């Protein structure tokens, strides 16, 4: 939901530790253009720290 | 391979994709287990003798 991004080289990073980032909103289904996806889903992430 | 535990393979990579890193581990081993009866054969012919 930002307003805008930074450039490749500029990429803003927003550090937030543990195990679990956010399990309630998951956007990764068919909710966006295009999905080219390695490892797990974030569907899945709710299983590894 | 990627990881030398197992669940660190199953738990990220697809199961198309896991196949890749699992046959790794499990040839690996095959070698490291064949290699340890093969000396232990030897070692037997010692204390046989």
């Amino acid at each position: 939901n930002a307003t805008r991004f930074a450039s490749v080289y500029a990429w803003n990073r927003k550090r937030i530790s543990n195990c679990v980032a956010d399990y309630s909103v998951l956007y990764n289904s068919a909710s966006f253009s295009t999905f080219k996806c390695y490892g797990v889903s974030p569907t899945k992430l709710n299983d590894l720290c | 391979a990627i990881s030398s535990v197992l669940n660190d393979i199953l738990s990220r990579l697809d199961p198309p994709e896991a196949e890749v890193q699992i046959d790794r581990l499990i040839t690996g081993r095959l070698q490291s287990l064949q290699t340890y009866v093969t000396q232990q054969l030897i070692r037997a012919a010692e204390i046989r003798a």
